C-alpha cells in the first residue's frame, strides 16, 4: 500500500539506511496535509448515499440505452450492482483522502481493472461518468484545498479508467 | 507492507464499510502527532551509532564469553556481524515508529531470524539483551528536552518501547 | 572472453570464496564503475 | 506475503539436462526458493516448465 | 543529487507514471520547509568565518598532540588545510540546507569518505570534534525550525563520519 | 537529475563559494511561487489523457500520410507507439516543470531522440508537430481558473512553453 | 575446505592457545610425506578414466539389471550419468587424499547426495558397491612402483581407503 | 581458509577437472616452503610474552597520549585488552605461517577489522607500529627463509591494516 | 596460457588483490620445479626424431589394419599426417614442461580435440598408443624428478584423448 | 596474459619449432635468478600503502589544480577513484613483474584506460606524473637490502622502470 | 520426448496462450502422416531378427579386424552384445516412427551416447555401418512415403552417431 510514508519507508529500507532529513520533509508534508484530506473524507463519507444515487442517475441518462431490455442496465440486480460499484469506487476514494496515497484505489480498483472489466463487459465510460458526477458533487460540497485534494483522487481513478 | 492509516483501512474494508468517526478522528490525532513522531524518529536517526556503541559496550561488559575464542562475537568477522545486526534492528525499529505500526518489523526484519540464529548458533538471549539495552539507550536519547520544544509524548516513549520489546521477543 | 573464469557460488561457502565472489558481482553488474564504501549493500550481502 | 517453494529436481528435469546439456554447474536436486506473492506465479510456471517437481510450499 | 523533488520525480520516472497526490504532497513540504532551511543556510553562510576557526581551535583542544612536531596538525600548511576541511564541511551543510536534502552532502563528501580518510591517515574524530562545535555554535544562532533543519545535516555528516 | 536548487549549488560549487545572497533570494522565490507550481504540474497530470487525445486528432487531422498504410502510424502497434512516445513527452515535460530544471527531460527523454527516430523512421518534423499540438492543449488546462484560486501564473506559463518547446527542438 | 593444517588451526582456535609442539611435529611429518602425497594423488589423476572403467565394467558384469531395459542405468543418458557420478566421487576422493582432510567431499557432495540418490530412484547399495569396486581398481593404480622411487606409503594406502569406503558408506 | 592446498582444490573443482601438474607443482611449493614456517611458528611460539609485552611498550612510547587518562590506553583493562589484542594477532601470524597462507589472518582477523575498529574508536596505526615492533625482533630472532616467510605474513597483516 | 604463473596472476586479479604468500610459495615451487622440467624438454627435443618416428610405427604395429590400402592409414600423405600430428603432440608436451603448465597441451591439443577428429574420423586410440611408445621411452631416455615431469604430461595429454 | 615462458612457446609454435637449446638457457636463466623476482614482487607488494601514499602526496603538492573546487580530485569521490587508480597500476606492475612479461599492463591495467581518461576529462599527464612518482617511490623498497640476501638485483630496478614507464606512456 | 505434437503443446505453452490454427495445422500434418510412419514401423518391427543379424554381419564385413583375437569383436558375448545394440536402435526407430517424432531416438540414444561410446570404447562407425545396412535392407522392404519417414529416421540416428 503505498502512501507518503510507505514510500519514505521503502526507500530508506532499500538503500538500508536510516530515515533521515529528506523522507522526514516528505512525512512533514504528509501530516500538514492530512487535515483537509480528513475532513474531505469526513464529507463525502456523511454524503455517500446521494453521492451514489446521482451518479447511478447520471451514468443512466449519458447512457439511456443501457436502461432498455437486452443491455446491462436492465433490471434490478444489475442496478444495485450498479450502485454497489459507485459505492465502491467513493469508499476506495476516501480511503485514499484519509490515507494520504493513491496506495488504496491502486490496491482495490485499478490493480486488475481493465481485465475484469472486459470479462464481464463493464464499459468504463459508465464508472467516467459516475465519477465525473461525483467530480460535480465534491466541487460543492467541499471547499479549499479538500476540494483539490478529492479532485486530484477522483481524477486519479478517472485517468485509471481511462 | 502496512501503515498505521493502512492498518484501519485494513480494518474498513475485511469490516466491508466505509471509516467510522472515531476511527477517523482517532487517525487526525496521529496526524497532528506526527510532528512528535518526526522528533522522535530523527532522535533515533541522529544517535545511532551513539545507541549501538552503548549497547555493544555494556552487552560484552555483561558477557565476557562472546568475545573469548569460542564465543559468538570472538573473529572480527562475528563482532562485524553483530553490530550489524544491531544497527538492522535499530533501522526496523525507527520504521515502525515512523509508521505508526509495527508491521514493517516482523515483515521485514524478523521473519526468519530465529532459526536462522539458531542454525548460526547464535545465542538468541544475548541478541534479546542487546535489543534490551539498545532500548536503554534509545530511551535516553528520546527524552533529550533540548534542541527541540518542550511537551509532553509519553504516548511515544510507550509505542518505541514497544517496538523494542516486540523485536526482542520475536529475536528469543 | 578466456582468462577470468565463471564465479559461482553456492548456498555453503567460506569466506574467501565469499568475497571474490562479491568483488567478482560488483566489477561486473556495476559497469567497470568504482562503488564507494558508502554505496555498498550490507543487508543484501548478509542475506547472500 | 513470501512464500517458500521446495523444488524437488527429478527425472523430467534430468531428461531436460541430458538433451540440453549443463551450460551451468550441476546443482543437487533438492533446494527451497523463496518467493514473494508478486513472484510466485512466474516462478512456479518457470519450475514446471523446467519439469521440476515442487514438494512443499509454506508461506511466511 | 537527491534532494526531496528528486525522489519525487525519480520514483515516478521509475515506475514509468505521472506525478500522483502523494508526490505533491511530499513536493508541498519541501516547498514550506524551504524558508527555516534557506534561513539557516543564510545564517551559516554570514557566520562562516568565525565558526570554521571556533571549530579548528575545538579540534586542537580535543586532539593537543595532533600539532606536536612530526604529527599530522604539525605545521601551517596542515591547519591551513584543517580551516580548508570545515570550510568545506560547512560549505555542503549550507547546500543541503538550501536543496532540502543530503544530496549535496551524500555526493560530495560522504562518497569517498573513508578511503580518503584511510589514504592520508585522517582520523574522521577530528571532524566529528569539529562538526560538534558547529552544532553547539548553531545551538546559539539559529532560533526555531531553523536549528532542527540545521542539526538534521550536521547530524547526518557526523553520522557518516563514525 | 537537478532541479533549480540542484543546479545553482552546482554552479556555486564549481567556483568553490558558498550561495550568495541573491541565488538565496532567487530559490526562495522559486519555493513561495512552489504552490503555483504544483498546481500548474497537477492540470498536465490530470487531463493528461485529454491532451494526448487532443493532440492526436489534431495532428492525424493535418497529416493523413502517417495514418495511411506505409505511413509511420499505420499499424496498431505503430499508432500505440506513437501515443505512447506522446505520453511520455508530457510526462517529461511535467516532471521538468515541477523541477524547475529542464535536465530531467534532456538526460533522459531527449537524449538521443532524433538520432533514435531518424534509425527508425520517423519523421522528426510530425513528432515535434505533435509536441506543439501537445503544447497549444496543455495550455487551455493550464490556464483553468476553476477549481484553484484566482492568481498570477504567467511565469509558469511560459516556463512550460519554454520546455515544450525545448522538447519539439531538440526532437526536430 | 578445510585441510589438516586448517584442522589444527581450528582446534587451537577453539581453545584460543598457540599450536604446541607435538601438533607442529604432526605437522611437520605430514609435509615431509607430502612427497609421497603428491605422488599417490597422481597416480590417482592419471589413471582415473582407467580406474571409472574397470569399476564401471566389474559393476556391470556383477549387476546385469542395471543394463537391461528398465534398470536404473539402462539408457544412454543413465549410463552417462552413472559414469559422471563415480569421476565425480573419485575427483572428490583424490581431492580429500591431496588435502588430507574429508572435508572438500563431505561438505558440498555427500549431505544432498543421499536425498539426490533417493529421489531420482537409484539403487544405493549399487552405487555404493559401484565406488567400492573404484576403491579396488585404484588400489592396484596406487600401489604400481614403476616410474616412482621405491618406498612406504602404507599410511596414503589407509587414508585413501578411509576416504573411499567413507563417501561408500555415506551414499549406502 | 586459503592456502596453497585449498586454492589448488577449489580452481581444480571450480572448473570441474582433477588435480594437475600446475597444482601439484604449487602444492610441492608449499611442501618445500613447510620447513621454514614451521621453524619460525615453533620460533615465535616460544617467545610469544616478551614479543606482546614489547609491542605493548613499543605502541605506548610511540602514542604517549593514548596512556593519559581520559584516553584509550588508560587502566589497567584497557591494557590488559591491548596485550590481548596483540596477542591475538601473533597467534593468528602463527597459524598463517603453519598453514602457508594467510587464510587464518585474512578469516580471523582481516574479515571484519575495518568496522570492528570503526566501532570500537581502535586505531589501526596501534597494531601496525605493534606489529613493526613484533617485525623488527623477527629479524632478530630468525634468520634463513623462517626470517622472509615471519616477515612476509606480517606485512600482510601490516597491509590489512593501513 | 594456464600455466602456473598466469593462474596465480589471474585469480589475484579477479580478486583485485595484490600477490600474497600463497601465490609467491606457488611461482617458487614453480621456478624450482624449472630444472627437472628444463632438462625433460631438452632430452626430448634432442630425441624428437627417433620418438616420433618409433610412436608411428607402434601404431602401425598395434593397429596393422590401417595400414592396407582402403582405410585411413594408406599412402605416404597419410603416413606423413601421421608423423606431423605425433609431432605436434610431442612439441607441445615439451612447451608444457618449458611452460610448467598444462596451458600450451590444453589451448592447442585438449581445446577443440574431439570435435576435430570426429569430423575427420581419427580415432583417438592411435594417438594413445604413439603416447604410450612416448611414455615407454621417455622411461629410458630420462631419470629423477625429469622422468616424472615428462610423464605427468604425457599423460595429461593421454587422459585428454580417451 | 603471457610470461616469459608462454612468449617463447608461442614464437616456437609460429615457427613450427621445438625450442632451440639457446631459448631454453635463456629460460633456465630466467627461472634461475626467479628468486630475486620474488623478492622484488614481495617489496613491490608489502609497501604498496606505502608507496601510493608517497606518490599522492608528492602529486598533490606539486599539483594543487587537482585538489582545488573544480580540479579532478576535488569530491572525496573523485580522490577515491584516483587512489583506487594508483592501487590499480601498482597492482599490476607486480604483477608483470612476477611473470617478466608486460602483456598484463596491455591486456588488462591499461586495455582501454587512455579513452576512460579522455571521456572522463582526467589530465593523463598528471595520472603520468603519478606513475613517475610511484616508481621513484617503488625504486626505495626494491633496493632495500634489509631482510633479503645482498645482491645483483640491477636486471630487476630496469625491468620494473620500464613496466612503470609503459603504463605512463600508455596513459599519456 | 519432443513429439510434434509434444512440440505444439510446449510452444503454447511457453508463449502461454492457447492453441491458434498455427499449430493445429502442424497437429493435422502429423495426423495424415501417422499411417506411413506406423505401417514403416511394423514392416519394421516383423523384419527384426534378419535386420538385426544383417546388421551384425555387414559391421563384421566392413570391420573384419573387429573379431580377431584381442579387441572388442572376439568373444562371443560381445557379439551377443552388437546384437543387442543393433536390436536397440532399431526398436527405438520403430518407436520414433509410431511418434512421429525424434523423441524416443533423442531420449533412448543420443542423450549421452558419445560419453558412453568413449567410455566403453565402442567406435560409432560400427553403428554407423549397422544403420547403413538397416537404411539398405529397408530401401527394399518398404515403399512409398513409408519409405521416406523410414529413411529420414534411420538417417537422424547415423547423423547422430557420426
Ligand atoms: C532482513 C534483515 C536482516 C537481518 C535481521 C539480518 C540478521 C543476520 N545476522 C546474521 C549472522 C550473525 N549475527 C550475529 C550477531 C549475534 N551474535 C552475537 O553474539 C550477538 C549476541 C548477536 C548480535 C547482538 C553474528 C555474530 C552473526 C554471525 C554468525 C556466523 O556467521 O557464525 C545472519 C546470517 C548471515 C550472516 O552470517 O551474516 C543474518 C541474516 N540480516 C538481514 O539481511
Ligand atoms: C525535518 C524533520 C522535522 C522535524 C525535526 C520537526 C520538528 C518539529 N517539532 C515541532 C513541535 C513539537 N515537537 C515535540 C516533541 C518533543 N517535545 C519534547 O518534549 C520530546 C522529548 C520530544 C519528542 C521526541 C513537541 C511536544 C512539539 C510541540 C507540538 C506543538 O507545536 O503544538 C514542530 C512544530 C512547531 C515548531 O517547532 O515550530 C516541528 C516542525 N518537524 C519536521 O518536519
Ligand atoms: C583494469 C584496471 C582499471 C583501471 C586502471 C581503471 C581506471 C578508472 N578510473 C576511473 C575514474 C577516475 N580516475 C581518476 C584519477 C585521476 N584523476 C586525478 O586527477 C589523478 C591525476 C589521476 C589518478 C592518479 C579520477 C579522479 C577518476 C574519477 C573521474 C570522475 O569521477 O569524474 C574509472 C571510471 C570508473 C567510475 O567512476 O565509475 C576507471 C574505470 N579501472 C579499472 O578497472
Ligand atoms: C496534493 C497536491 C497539492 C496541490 C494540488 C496543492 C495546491 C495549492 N494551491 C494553492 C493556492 C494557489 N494556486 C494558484 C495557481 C492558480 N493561479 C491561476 O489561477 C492558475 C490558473 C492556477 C495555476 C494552475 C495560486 C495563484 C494560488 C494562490 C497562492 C498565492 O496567491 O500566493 C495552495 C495554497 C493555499 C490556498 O490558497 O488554497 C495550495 C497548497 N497543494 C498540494 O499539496
Ligand atoms: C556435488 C557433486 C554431485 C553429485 C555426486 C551429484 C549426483 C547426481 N546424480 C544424478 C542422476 C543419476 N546418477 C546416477 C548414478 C547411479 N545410478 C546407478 O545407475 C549407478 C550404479 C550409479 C552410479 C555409480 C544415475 C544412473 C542417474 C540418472 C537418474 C535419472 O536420470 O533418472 C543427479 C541428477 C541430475 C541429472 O540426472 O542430470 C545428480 C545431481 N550431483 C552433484 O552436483
Ligand atoms: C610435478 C608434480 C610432482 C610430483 C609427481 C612429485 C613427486 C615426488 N616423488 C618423490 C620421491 C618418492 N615418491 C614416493 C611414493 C612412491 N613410493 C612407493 O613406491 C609408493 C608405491 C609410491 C606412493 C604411491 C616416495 C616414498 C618417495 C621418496 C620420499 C622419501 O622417503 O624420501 C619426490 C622426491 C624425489 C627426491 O628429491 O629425491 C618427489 C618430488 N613432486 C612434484 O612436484
Ligand atoms: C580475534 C581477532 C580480534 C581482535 C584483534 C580484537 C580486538 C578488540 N579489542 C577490543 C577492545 C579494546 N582494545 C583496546 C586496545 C588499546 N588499548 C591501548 O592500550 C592500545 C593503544 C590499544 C591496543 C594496541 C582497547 C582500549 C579496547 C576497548 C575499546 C572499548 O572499550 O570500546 C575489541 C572490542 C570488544 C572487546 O574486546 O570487549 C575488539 C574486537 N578482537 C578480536 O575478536
Ligand atoms: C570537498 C570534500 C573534501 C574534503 C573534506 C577533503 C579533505 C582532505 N584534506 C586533505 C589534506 C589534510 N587535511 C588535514 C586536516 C587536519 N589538519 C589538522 O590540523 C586537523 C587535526 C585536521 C582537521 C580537523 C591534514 C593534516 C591534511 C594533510 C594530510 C597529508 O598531507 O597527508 C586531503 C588530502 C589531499 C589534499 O587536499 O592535500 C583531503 C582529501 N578534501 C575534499 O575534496
Ligand atoms: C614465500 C615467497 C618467497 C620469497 C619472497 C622468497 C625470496 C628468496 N630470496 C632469496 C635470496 C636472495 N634475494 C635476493 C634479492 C635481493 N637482493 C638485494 O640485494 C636486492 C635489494 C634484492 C633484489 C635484487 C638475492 C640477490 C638473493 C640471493 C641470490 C639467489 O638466491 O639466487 C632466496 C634464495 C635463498 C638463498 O639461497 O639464500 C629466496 C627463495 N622465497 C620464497 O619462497
Ligand atoms: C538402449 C541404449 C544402449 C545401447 C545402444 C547400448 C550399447 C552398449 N553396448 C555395450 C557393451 C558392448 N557392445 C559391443 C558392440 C560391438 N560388439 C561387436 O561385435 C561390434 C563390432 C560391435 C557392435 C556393432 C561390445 C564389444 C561390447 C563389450 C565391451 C564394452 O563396451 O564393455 C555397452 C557397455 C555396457 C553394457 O554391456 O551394456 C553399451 C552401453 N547400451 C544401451 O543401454
Amino acid at each position: 500500500s503505498r502512501t507518503v510514508i510507505t514510500e519514505v519507508i521503502a526507500t530508506a529500507d532499500s538503500q538500508g539506511r536510516f530515515l533521515n532529513s529528506t523522507e522526514l520533509q516528505a512525512a512533514f508534508g504528509r501530516f500538514e496535509r492530512a487535515v483537509p484530506a480528513i475532513e474531505a473524507a469526513r464529507a463525502l463519507t456523511k454524503n455517500q448515499d446521494a453521492l451514489v444515487k446521482g451518479a447511478v442517475q447520471a451514468v443512466f441518462k449519458k447512457f439511456p440505452y443501457v436502461t432498455q431490455p437486452g443491455e446491462k442496465g436492465y433490471g434490478d440486480s444489475n442496478q444495485a450492482k450498479c450502485a454497489r460499484d459507485i459505492g465502491y469506487y467513493l469508499r476506495f476514494i476516501t480511503y485514499s483522502l484519509v490515507a494520504s496515497g493513491t496506495g488504496p484505489l491502486d490496491d482495490y480498483v485499478i490493480a486488475g481493472l481493465r481485465e475484469v472489466n472486459r470479462a464481464f463487459n463493464l464499459n468504463p465510460l459508465w464508472y467516467i461518468e459516475a465519477l465525473n458526477y461525483i467530480k460535480g458533487e465534491t466541487g460543492k460540497l467541499l471547499s479549499g484545498q479538500s476540494k483539490t485534494e478529492a479532485l486530484l483522487y477522483i481524477d486519479h481513478a478517472i485517468n485509471a479508467l481511462s | 507492507m502496512n501503515d498505521v492509516f493502512t492498518r484501519a483501512i485494513a480494518q474498513a474494508d475485511l469490516k466491508g464499510s466505509f471509516l467510522l468517526e472515531s476511527d477517523l478522528d482517532k487517525l487526525a490525532s496521529f496526524a497532528k502527532e506526527g510532528v512528535k513522531r518526526l522528533d522522535a524518529v530523527a532522535a533515533l536517526t541522529n544517535n545511532a551509532p551513539a545507541i549501538i556503541s552503548d549497547a555493544a559496550h555494556k552487552l560484552f561488559a555483561e558477557q565476557q564469553e562472546l568475545i573469548q575464542p569460542g564465543g559468538n562475537a570472538y573473529p572480527h568477522r562475528r563482532m562485524a556481524a553483530c553490530l550489524r545486526d544491531m544497527e538492522i534492528i535499530l533501522r526496523y525499529v525507527s520504521y515502525a515508529l515512523l509508521a505508526g505500526d509495527a508491521s514493517v518489523l516482523d515483515d521485514r526484519c524478523l521473519n526468519g531470524l530465529r532459526e536462522t540464529y539458531n542454525a548460526l548458533g547464535t545465542p538468541t538471549q544475548s541478541v534479546a539483551r542487546a535489543v534490551q539495552l539498545m532500548k536503554d539507550a534509545a530511551m535516553v536519547h528520546l527524552k533529550s528536552t533540548a534542541n527541540v520544544t518542550v511537551g509532553d509524548c509519553s504516548s511515544l516513549y510507550s509505542e518505541a518501547a514497544t517496538y523494542f520489546d516486540k523485536a526482542a521477543a520475536s529475536i528469543a | 572472453a578466456t582468462e577470468n573464469p565463471k564465479v559461482t557460488l553456492r548456498a555453503p561457502f567460506t569466506s574467501e570464496e565469499f568475497q571474490g565472489a562479491l568483488y567478482a558481482i560488483y566489477r561486473h553488474i556495476f559497469g567497470n564503475t568504482y562503488v564507494m564504501e558508502s554505496e555498498r549493500p550490507t543487508t543484501a550481502e548478509s542475506q547472500l | 506475503r513470501i512464500y517458500k517453494i521446495t523444488v524437488s529436481e527429478a527425472g523430467a528435469y534430468a531428461t531436460n539436462k541430458h538433451r540440453t546439456g549443463y551450460r551451468a554447474p550441476i546443482r543437487q536436486s533438492n533446494y527451497t526458493l523463496t518467493v514473494p506473492y508478486d513472484r510466485f506465479l512466474p516462478e512456479m510456471i518457470r519450475l514446471h516448465q523446467s519439469g521440476a517437481k515442487i514438494v512443499n510450499v509454506t508461506s511466511v
